[PDB]
């Protein structure tokens, strides 16, 4: 209801870029995968009100990701054996 | 926590294998039970002067069991049959820093040394 | 040093970042006691507590008034078992449970036997599943409680909860299920399943440690004697200071699990099938403990014949796992669960539990499978039992010392 | 390889044999991409080539050749 589509593609890029900054392999791989899967799963929603609900949820989760990426950087640890 | 002395006997295995049970110069000790989660096979090869010249082992058991029996197999080499008989569970435990919950492993390793030696001795008249 | 892969989610889970994010405000500025009635620090802390209560209730189909916060499913199990038994102790002295329950259920029942109660510990079949008809036959006129856990923590096998609730409801016997390993992973509805009490653990569902809950049905009313004495918090059922940050984290984890359960189940099912099939197609003499037809896929318990479990864990040095061999489980006791499903003792020393959770990756599974295949082969080549079997010997014929 | 690691990225991202990834091909019209795919594709190119591609440049990268051109012109 303010170009859902521009909000949506901008959010998609922002969420993927910020989730690649997770220091922890398990949060990072999960967030990137989950975001890809969720936007794809919801691609064919057509009700403008339902789209707006999903967009508002994505904005809330983008805030979660930004905060958690930054507090996983403050308290980071060694990489996992499979990151080598 | 991690126990570097014990894990070494798995990551850097030595003397794992078998000797020829039919040899008059080979003693075989097989002790423990599958149902108790610890079975040690220890074999010694003795030369015609009574010096243990080689030894091999196979163990089903936790890491401390593998280390106890592996250490015992190293330690008998170069000892006379009479000298090997004096290796004690407590020497093995000390070398490996075994905690009290695992001292039963070093005792079964001692039992294995003595079973192998008794097998050898029975073969010499 | 590089860190090992976490494949032990049945032991505990990492916190979902969405859960830590919800908790953090209560650890920084919203630090009020939720029992403080005269000020805004108390009001906002109370309001967060009550929001979390609704989140827990929504996941299981309950009314928030039926949710009591506790310090973990251990405490919830004690409250359900001891609370119900002690309340109806004038009229009822018998309770029924199973041989594969978690240790807090079994030891609560043992404590009650020392109190003069009679307990039937039902056997399970080799599948790990109770026999519903044996449960029916065991209910007595003075039976106050049946307790049967939803998902087993060791082998992952699902008990027929809805069918047990039908049996208990029809005989007016209270039905408790320890749902610690099932909450947020498989559908739970207290009314469709006819559940009277249920134990919930926050740290088994990406929530923080030190918190849990107990569902206590209010219609028809289920009565329980409180165990923790105090000022009457949590409707007189759990006195003490409700830990706002922790219960916020529990409600957030339940909310997230409600939204993510279907996605997780699909993804974990596929990873679980991959791990089981890839190991079994590459190694002989590998057996799954528990019936795969009634099984939560994220808990996989396999036995590797002729290799001792602790040694395999040691060998899998960069993977965090767990085992049923006695020297690894607090260093005391062998697996009573494997014994109850009729596993030969030696094979039960040979069992490993693999956990797959919300954050597990396909590469983490592939790495674990590859190392498992390599190390089982290596430990077999070290094993006198494998050597004897390869020379055609029947281990059942040997006379062990 | 050469600057056509660009071609490898496009094919990996879009599930298209390297044979189909021709210089003239449009991601959407020719290779079946949707707009979620093309967000991911641009990020894949940013990753592979250690370069930042801002929105007004991303919106022009719609064909294989535009992607090659852009990467050649930014080290
Ligand atoms: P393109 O092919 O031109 O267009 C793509 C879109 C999706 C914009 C197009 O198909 C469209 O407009 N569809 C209309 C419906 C729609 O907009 N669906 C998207 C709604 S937004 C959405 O689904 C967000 C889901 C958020 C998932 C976040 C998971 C976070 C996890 C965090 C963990 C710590
Ligand atoms: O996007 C992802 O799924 C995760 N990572 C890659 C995860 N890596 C680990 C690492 O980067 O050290 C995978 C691996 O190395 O196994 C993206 C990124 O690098 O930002
Ligand atoms: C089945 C089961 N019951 C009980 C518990 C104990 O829960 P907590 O650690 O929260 O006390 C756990 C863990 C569990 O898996």
């Amino acid at each position: 209801a303010a170009s859902s589509r521009a909000q949506v593609l901008a959010l998609y890029r922002a969420m993927l870029r910020e989730s690649k900054r997770f220091s922890a392999y398990n949060y990072r791989t999960y967030a990137v995968r989950r975001i890809r899967d969720a936007f794809r799963e919801n691609k064919n929603v057509k009700d403008p009100v339902e789209i707006q609900t999903l967009v508002n949820k994505a904005k809330r989760d983008l805030g979660v990701i930004r905060r958690q990426v930054h507090i996983g950087q403050l308290y980071s640890t060694d990489k996992l054996i499979i990151e080598n | 926590a991690l126990h570097t002395q014990v894990v070494d006997h798995y990551e850097n295995p030595r003397n794992v294998g078998s000797l020829d049970k039919t040899s008059k110069n080979v003693g075989t000790g097989l002790v423990g039970a599958p149902a108790c989660g610890d079975v040690m096979k220890l074999q010694i090869q003795v030369d015609e002067k009574g010096k243990i010249v080689d030894a091999r082992f196979k163990t089903f058991g936790c890491g401390s069991a593998i280390a106890s029996s592996s250490l015992a197999t190293e330690w008998v080499k170069g000892k006379t049959v009479e000298e090997a008989l004096t290796i004690k569970n407590t020497d093995i435990a000390k070398e490996l820093c075994l905690p009290p919950v695992k001292l039963h492993c070093s005792m079964l390793a001692e039992d294995a040394i003595k079973a192998a030696l008794a097998d050898y001795k029975l073969k010499q008249e | 040093s590089l860190r090992p892969l976490y494949m032990d989610v049945q032991a505990t889970t990492p916190l979902d970042p969405r859960v830590l994010d919800a908790m953090l405000p209560y650890l920084i500025n919203y630090y009020g006691n939720p029992h403080s009635r005269t000020h805004a620090y108390g009001w906002e802390s109370e309001a967060a507590m009550e929001r979390a209560r609704q989140q827990v209730a929504s996941l299981i189909g309950a009314d928030p008034r039926e949710i009591i916060f506790t310090s973990g499913a251990t405490e919830s199990n004690n409250i359900a078992i001891k609370g119900v038994a002690r309340f109806y102790r004038s009229r009822k002295k018998h309770l029924i449970t199973t041989q594969t329950e978690h240790k807090c259920v079994l030891d609560s029942c043992r404590s009650l036997e020392a109190e003069g109660f009679q307990v039937t510990y039902l056997p399970v079949q080799k599948s790990g599943i109770i026999d519903l008809k044996e449960l029916e036959a065991a209910i007595q006129p003075d039976t106050s409680l049946v307790s049967v856990m939803t998902v087993n923590n060791e082998i992952g096998v699902k008990q027929p909860i809805a069918e047990i609730g039908r049996i208990c409801s029809s005989r007016k016997v209270y039905f408790h299920t320890d749902a610690a390993q099932a909450v947020g992973k498989i559908p739970l509805d207290v009314n469709d399943m006819k559940i009277d009490l249920m134990s919930i653990s926050g740290h088994k569902i990406y929530g923080p440690k030190g918190v849990g809950a107990i569902y206590i049905r209010r219609r028809p009313r289920v009565r329980v004697e409180a165990l923790q004495s105090g000022g009457g918090q949590e409707r007189g059922m759990r006195s003490g200071t409700v830990p706002t940050p922790l219960v916020v984290g529990l409600g957030a984890a339940c909310e997230v699990a409600q939204q993510e359960m279907e996605y997780d189940h699909k993804r974990i099912s596929k990873l679980s099938e991959r791990l089981i099939q890839n190991i079994m197609k590459s190694l002989p003499d590998v057996v799954m403990n528990g019936d795969p037809k009634h099984h939560y896929p994220g808990c996989i318990n396999l036995s590797f014949a002729y290799v001792e479990g602790e040694s395999l864990l040691m060998a899998l040095k960069d993977v965090a796992l767990s085992s049923g061999s006695a020297c690894t489980s607090a260093s005391l006791e062998p697996s009573y669960v494997l014994r109850a499903i009729g596993t030969d003792e030696d094979l039960a020393h040979s069992s490993i539990r693999f956990g797959i959770g919300r954050f597990t990756t396909e590469e983490e599974v592939d790495y674990t499978v590859e190392k498992c295949i390599q190390h089982v082969k290596r430990l077999r080549e070290m094993s006198p039992l494998w050597e004897m079997v390869q020379d055609g010997i029947d281990l059942k014929s040997i006379k062990w010392t | 390889t050469i600057e056509e690691r660009v071609k490898k990225i496009i094919g990996e991202q879009l599930g298209v044999k390297q044979e189909e990834v021709t210089n003239n091909a449009s991601f959407v019209e020719d290779l079946g991409a949707d707009s979620l795919d093309t967000v991911e594709l641009v990020m894949a190119l940013e990753e592979e080539f250690d370069t930042e591609i801002p929105d007004e440049e991303a919106e022009k990268i719609t064909t294989v050749q535009a992607a090659i051109d852009y990467i050649n012109g930014h080290q």
